């Protein structure tokens, strides 16, 4: 699912700036 | 025609405000700390308790060396004389503010719910109704910030805290500029920047529209619309092709749609009738303005409250607060 991919490959946690 | 005259009144007191920054209103020993709410790469946010009057605080803390090493000089001054000037519901509120030999100090009232952030990322995903009445809090506070020319550019919702009414509170600042025309800095968090901060062109205020796109996006699928690895490959996404969850109603696909726009001269809160176009969108049909406006709104979520409780936080490594003998970054930090 699109979910499924955006825990594999996307940033989950908290994210920095920049 | 009423609300051009508070906003009038709100100018003026926020340029008397920036013109003359508050300093130096408290000092290290007025506080007991308690336990550490959150690090990052030059400095601490830390729950303190005033020792007279017993009250709670966040205290953020800035190591000037660390902040000198890092270029973030202009910024952390820029948070500081933007969060004593500002007067609005949902952002947070400078309580006190004061420097020693190696640290900036900026002291907020303390928020136990924690940010939007964890809320989110433990339910899942936010109903429609819930996404709703926090993206209307950003609206009007959208509508408040550009009427002082200011673009916000660091939307999302590690920044965001929901309080104990359940309403929103902005939190940072240092990225606020003052632009009525044009800026070209490459300023924000990957997910939330639209393409044409991406891209060298120049940009406006029209891209804190797009980022209150990608935060209802996130807010009500779980995940932002575009997203990667790293930054490059979050990049090109960005420059539109997004997908909708099939659970997004029609309403919600036409306004994000209008938001995630990537041509800025067609993107709404950009358009003639500025904000307008968002508030009078369906999706917000059943939102009453003036009522969120004075949190008379009954806010969907109310933190739990446990009592100083720091449940909704991580837990750090409890390290020393340091004040050197010596002066550090003096100069460079005069204004604060
Ligand atoms: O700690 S906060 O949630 C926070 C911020 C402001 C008021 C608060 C009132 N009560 C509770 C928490 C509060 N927080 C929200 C944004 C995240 N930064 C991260 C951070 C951590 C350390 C130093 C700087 C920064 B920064 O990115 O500039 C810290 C501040």
């Amino acid at each position: 699912t699109t979910y499924a991919d955006f825990i594999a490959s996307g940033r989950t946690g908290r994210r920095n700036a920049i | 025609e009423s609300v051009k005259e508070f906003l009038a009144k709100a100018k003026e007191e926020f340029l008397k405000k920036w013109e003359s920054p508050s300093q130096n209103t408290a000092q290290l020993d007025h506080f007991d700390r308690i336990k550490t709410l959150g690090t990052g790469s030059f400095g601490r946010v830390m729950l303190v308790k005033h020792k007279e009057t017993g009250n709670h605080y966040a205290m953020k803390i800035l190591d000037k060396q660390k902040v000198v090493k890092l270029k973030q000089i202009e910024h952390t001054l820029n948070e500081k004389r933007i969060l004593q000037a500002v007067n609005f519901p949902f952002l947070v509120k400078l309580e006190f503010s004061f420097k020693d030999n190696s640290n900036l100090y900026m002291v907020m009232e303390y928020v136990p719910g924690g940010e939007m952030f964890s809320h989110l990322r433990r339910i899942g995903r936010f109903s429609e109704p819930h996404a709703r009445f926090y993206a209307a809090q950003i609206v009007l506070t959208f509508e408040y910030l550009h009427s002082l020319d200011l673009i916000y550019r660091d939307l999302k919702p590690e920044n965001l805290l929901i309080d104990q009414q359940g309403y929103i509170q902005v939190t940072d600042f240092g990225f606020a500029k003052r632009v009525k025309g044009r800026t070209w800095t490459l300023c924000g968090t990957p997910e939330y920047l639209a393409p044409e901060i991406i891209l060298s062109k120049g940009y406006n205020k029209a891209v804190d529209w797009w980022a209150l796109g990608v935060l209802i996006y996130e807010m009500a699928a779980g995940y932002p619309p575009f997203f990667a690895d790293q930054p490059i490959q979050i990049y090109e996404k960005i420059v539109g092709k997004v997908r909708f969850p099939s659970h997004f109603s029609s309403d919600l696909k036409d306004l994000l749609r209008n938001l995630l726009q990537v041509d800025l001269t067609k993107r709404f809160g950009n358009l003639k009738n500025g904000v307008n176009d968002i508030k009078n969108h369906k999706w917000f049909a059943t939102t009453d303005w003036i009522a969120i406006y004075q949190r008379k709104v009954e806010a969907p979520f109310i933190p739990k409250f446990k009592g100083g409780d720091t449940s909704n936080f991580d837990d750090y490594e409890e390290e020393e607060i340091r004040v050197s003998i010596n002066e550090k970054c003096g100069k460079e930090f005069t204004e604060f």
